[PDB]
This record gives C-alpha cells, structure tokens and sequence, in this order.
C-alpha cells in the first residue's frame, strides 16, 4: 500500500 | 444539557476538516478525464472517486485520536470505509429535485444512467439512490453530517482491524457527541439518532454490492487499466 | 534491383497498420487529462503516453511475424522497446520550426519546457530534441519510417527475450526490406540506410535516461499515483 | 502482466 502511507504523512 | 468543551473542540475541528476537504463548487472537476454520453462513464467516475478518496484521507487525518491509531488500522479503516464515506459525503450534491447529483452543468450532472455507463447494475443503484433520498430527507445539519462520517470511518467492524478496542472509544465519544449534540441542538430530533445509525447498517449492505461489482470490473484489464493506481489499492485486495 | 512480393506485402501491411494506429488530428487528445501550464504536466503525459503505449501495440500485433512469438518474447519486446517506439512515432507530430510536438492548438502544442513540468530533466530532453531533429532532417517516407519502427521492435538485444534467433530472423527481413526499399525507391539514399540504423543507438541512449528518470517518479508515490496502470506494467520492474 | 496480455489478444 505505497500509496496510502504516503497520503498519511 | 450542555455540551462539554471537549464534546465542542470535537465538534469544531471536524467541522473545519470538511470544510478543507469538499468544495461546494466541483470545480476539480474539470481536472479529470471527461465524461463521456462498451462502459464510457468509467474513466471520468474513476477519477472523481480516486480525487474523493484523496478528500476522505484529508479528512480523517483530522478526525480526533484517528491520527494516533497505527498506520496499519488507519489504512484498514479506510479501505473498508472510503465508499460509504463517498456515498456520505455525496449526499451533499445529491438533489431530490432530479434524484441526480449536480455537481455542475450538464457535464457533472450524474443522473443514475450514467453510474450504469461505469460498469454497476441497478442492484447496486437502485438501493443507493434510496439511501441518498432518506438520507437527504433526514435534512441533516453540518455538525451532524460530519459527525455521522467520522463514525462510519471509525466502526471497529471492519476487516483488517487490530486494536478494535482503541477505535471502539473512539467511536464511542462520537456518538457521545452526536446524541449530545442532537438533544441539546436540534429541535424534533428526538428520533433522529435512531435513524442516523440505521443510515450505518444500510451503508454496509451499498458496501457489500460495490465491492462485489468492483471486483467484476478489476478481473477485466480492460476496464481495469481506466482505473487510477489510488483506487486500485484502496478497494484492491492486499 | 526490384523489391520481391512478400518484400512488398512486408511493406503494404506495416504502412496499413501505422495508417489504423496513428491519427493525424490528434483529435482523442480531448480525452486525456487535461494540461496544466510540483510537475502539473505529468497527469496529461501520462495519459498521452498510456494511450501511445495502446497505439505500439496495435502496431505491433500487425508487424508480419511478431504474432506468432510466444507471449513473453512479445511482453519483453514491448516493455523493453515501447518507449523509443513512442519517442519514433513522434517525429510524424514534431515541428522543426517551433522545435516541439505540435499536436493541437496551443493547448496540445508540447514545448520542451512541458516535459519539464513531467518530472523529466533536460538530460533526457536536450538529446531527446536534437534526436527528433536529425530524425526530422532525414525526410524518410513512410515506407521507411514504418519499417523502422518495426525494426526497432524486434531487436533481439533486450532483456527478457528468449527465442533471440527467431526474432533476429525476423528484424533481419525487415533491414533486407527497407535496405531493398532505400536502394530501389529513394533517389539520393544511398546513404541513408547507416544514418537510420545509427539513429536506433541513439534511442538506446535516450531509453537509458528516460527509465533512469521514470525509476525517480515511480518511487514517489505521490507522482507515481498520477500515472496510469498500462504505464505503471510497460515501464514497470516485473 | 495483466493488462498486456490482455491488449496482446
Ligand atoms: C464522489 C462524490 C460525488 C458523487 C458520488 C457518486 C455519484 C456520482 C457516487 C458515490 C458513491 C458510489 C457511487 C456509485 C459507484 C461509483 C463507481 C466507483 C467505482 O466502482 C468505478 F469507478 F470503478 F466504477 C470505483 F470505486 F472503482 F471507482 C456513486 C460528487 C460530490 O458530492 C463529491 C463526492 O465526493
Ligand atoms: C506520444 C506521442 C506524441 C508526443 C510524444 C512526446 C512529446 C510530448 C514524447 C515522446 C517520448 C518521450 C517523451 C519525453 C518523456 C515523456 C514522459 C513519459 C513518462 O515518463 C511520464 F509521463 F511519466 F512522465 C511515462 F513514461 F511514465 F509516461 C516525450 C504526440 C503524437 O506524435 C503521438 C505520439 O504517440
């Protein structure tokens, strides 16, 4: 899931 | 009778996060591939749900103590719950005038045979249409909206989901809010509480037959390749 | 001194193929997402190279001999070589004049400063330019620009491929091919068959540097969410 | 490869 932890912060 | 500072700094600070998060213009809109009137609505409707799960994101890394859960639970909790947070925040543009939502002109007009145009039968659109009218007769204020997302995003219900304990207080002072908020803020609301959270039940039977017709569309390339990468990992199964 | 029938039909069925996979209106470029003049090109370039990446395909399934490959060798071929197809193809939309691709009015008419706005430094645009001008200054016919492209798709120096004799066979009849056409059909040619092939060298060196530089985006989940996932599998690592 | 094979009939 590289995508959603990044829109995480 | 009144509510509390922390029941009110919660209410305040989820008010503010929707604000930030959904523009009352769709003027994004413009920002994704057309639509177009063989599945032609699929890459305009995969764009503005991939933007609006961008948006569900903003706005629970703002809902009070989300942010402190750990990343694994954050990202159980909206994978299982982005579509009905979009169904919910959807409301908001959804008319009982058209039964569409307008969003714009006659481009972002979505009547109900577009939706059919991005791969999903009537099994799935007639409930959810039905959901958007008695949601929208439940003539729900902005704190009540709000508040009634951030307890969709944090049922503890949910595949993938660790410390289900943590995330039912979560919930829970949340519903403390909205009850509170409803008996000391809205007149006549006596019954809504009740109806709000029946909304809950409902959303889970739209999220099933989504999920269901979702997957129908990712085991066909040829659809699949119209969807954005955000999207395939948010409803993908991984 | 005069190209055999199964010379011509080579001929006949490449130049039909990039007549039914390549559109001079550029019209479907409405379809994309639009551009924007933080790398606010990448959306539309994206699109428009997912797209390209659909036309190569295309193209390639009518190359006479590519479909009977076995589906790896085609896979390798593509992933390995789609990119300088796409930067070839391209040379039909440049314009020596403005020094860009002129594919529209001034929204589809793409400077090198636009590619910028991708993601992609000069290091990769400064020969890229001069690539397209050389190319440009060669003045082939469609007949030879064609039966490049395909050349250029069945190299058997790439990774993944397998039956590299099968292949070699089949670019060996493709240069036999456009060096009896250069010889028989082009006045004042005589020369131009080595600056052709000397151009497929200098894709190899424009592949390495765009591949360096898309490593650099797809790394970052941020950009890489606003390619598409035709892209994301050609110049992807699987 | 999935979308590839697909495109590749
Ligand atoms: C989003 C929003 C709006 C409308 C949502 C609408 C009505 C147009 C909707 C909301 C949930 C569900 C549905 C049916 C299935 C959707 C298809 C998705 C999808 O299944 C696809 F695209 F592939 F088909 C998926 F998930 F993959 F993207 C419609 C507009 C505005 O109020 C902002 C607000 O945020
Ligand atoms: C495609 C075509 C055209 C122009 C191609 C042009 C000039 C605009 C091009 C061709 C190759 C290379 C380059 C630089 C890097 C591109 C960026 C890609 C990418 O790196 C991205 F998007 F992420 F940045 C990738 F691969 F990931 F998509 C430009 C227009 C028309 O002649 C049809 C024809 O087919």
């Amino acid at each position: 899931h590289k995508i959603l932890h990044r829109l995480l912060q | 009778h009144m509510l509390s500072d922390e029941q009110m700094q919660i209410i305040n600070s989820l008010v503010e996060a929707h604000h930030k998060t959904y523009d009352d213009s769709y003027s994004d809109f413009v920002r994704f591939r057309p639509p177009v009137r063989r599945l032609s609505m699929l890459p305009h409707l995969a764009d503005l749900v991939s933007y609006s799960i961008q948006k569900v994101i903003g706005f629970a890394k703002m809902i009070p103590g989300f942010r402190d859960l750990t990343a694994e639970d954050q990202i159980a909790l909206l994978k299982s719950s982005a579509i009905e947070i979009i169904m919910l925040r959807s409301n908001q543009s959804f008319s009982l005038e058209d039964m569409s939502w307008s969003c714009g002109g006659p481009d972002f007009k979505y009547c109900i045979n577009d939706v059919t145009k991005a791969g999903h039968t009537l099994e799935l659109l007639e409930p959810l249409v039905k959901f958007q009218v008695g949601l929208k007769k439940l003539k729900l204020h902005e704190e009540e909206h709000v508040l009634l997302m951030a307890i969709c995003l944090l049922s503890p219900d949910r595949p993938g989901v660790q410390d289900h304990v943590r995330i039912e207080a979560l919930q829970d002072r949340l519903c403390d809010v909205l009850q509170a908020y409803i008996r000391i803020q809205h007149p006549g609301g006596r019954l809504l509480y009740a109806k709000m959270i029946q909304k809950l039940a409902d959303l889970r039977s739209l999220n099933e037959e989504h999920s269901k017709q979702y997957r129908s569309l990712s085991f066909q390339p040829e659809h699949s390749m119209q969807l954005t990468p955000l999207v395939l990992e948010v409803f993908g199964s991984e």
